[PDB]
């Protein structure tokens, strides 16, 4: 009984390993940052398109 | 999509007014040139 328990327990983790980059918090956080900057960035552009086109 | 956009369209009385404008401008810009120029000898 106590091998099977500990055995599904280690199934458990592995899939969890397997999916993190795709389902964890943590890395879809960094992912949500890179994306906010970019964003930013490019308002910026759109709003100075006059400017830009002068130049 | 906004950005695309804009680059393929844009990226890729005395009429006296004017005269005004540009003189101011183009003399305040001289001014500053040769300030620097004297700066960095």
């Amino acid at each position: 009984a106590e091998i099977n328990q500990k055995s599904l327990e280690l199934e458990l983790l592995r899939l969890e390993k397997e999916t993190a980059d795709i389902t964890h918090p943590l890395y879809l956080g960094q992912k949500h940052q890179a994306l906010q900057a970019m964003n930013s960035h490019l308002e910026a552009v759109l709003r100075e398109k006059r400017s830009l086109r002068q130049r | 999509i906004a950005f695309n956009q804009i680059y393929a369209n844009e990226f890729q009385m005395s009429p006296m007014g004017p005269f005004f404008q540009f003189v101011h401008q183009s003399l305040s810009t001289c001014f500053k040139e040769l300030e620097s120029i004297a700066q960095f000898t």
